[PDB]
């Protein structure tokens, strides 16, 4: 839960998926998820990625995985676990 | 001071007209109304704190497809449990993410709790510039 290198792909698709289809408790649960998910990313579009996609981009949870993760490739920062 | 927010009451009050791009104006100037047709499901009904009430006003926005149309499903499925959607980014403040009921006369001057020409709905960001005003 420390950093995006910590989650394997599977894993960080589980937790955007959650956050996808608020599977949580509560609105609280849920916003933490989110802030969890921008400090993951270190994307600039922060919880945009998830709520409000760019034009023609997949905002499904394999879509959002995608964008993060050749974001980060991009960015020549760290990828995902195993 | 017995907080007025943490008791019952009763919802009154017509909200206003409103499109289907609602959420843009929570933004700017005194935010959104309270859509008309959320005030006629609302109306007369009892609720247990404005909390509560603040959960019926989104599972009521999830239920009217002119309303819901503009969130996305993402923002859809948070509005589908009763939470607030999620703002853009851009109007968000610190952990607080999502879109505020706020009441425009204060319960402290004499604004109702559940008087639904009393609430505005707001962006966190625009909720904070009004404060800073006062």
């Amino acid at each position: 839960k420390h950093s995006i290198s910590d989650y394997t792909e599977a894993e960080f698709l589980q937790l955007v998926t959650t956050i996808c289809n608020a599977d949580t408790s509560s609105e609280e649960e849920l916003v933490k998820l989110v802030t969890h998910f921008e400090e993951m990313t270190e994307h600039p579009s922060g919880s945009d990625l998830i709520y409000y996609p760019k034009e023609g981009d997949d905002d499904s949870p394999s879509g959002i995985v995608n964008t993060v993760k050749q974001w980060r490739a991009a960015n020549g920062k760290s990828g995902f676990k195993q | 001071m017995e907080s007025k927010r943490n008791k019952p009451g009763k919802a009154t009050g017509k909200g206003k007209p409103v499109g289907d791009k609602w959420l843009d104006d929570a933004g700017k100037d005194s935010g959104a109304p309270i859509p008309d047709r959320i005030a006629d499901k609302l109306r007369d009904k009892e609720f247990k704190s404005f909390d509560d009430f603040a959960k019926a006003v989104w599972e009521e926005v999830s239920k009217d497809p002119e309303l819901s149309k503009n969130l996305n499903p993402s923002n859809k499925s948070s509005v589908s449990k009763g939470y607030s959607p999620f703002t853009p980014k851009n109007q968000q403040v610190g952990g607080r993410k999502v879109y505020e009921l706020h009441h425009d006369k204060p319960i402290s001057q004499g604004g109702e709790v559940y008087d639904m020409d009393n609430i505005r709905v707001t962006t966190p960001k625009r909720h904070i510039d009004i404060h800073r005003g006062k």
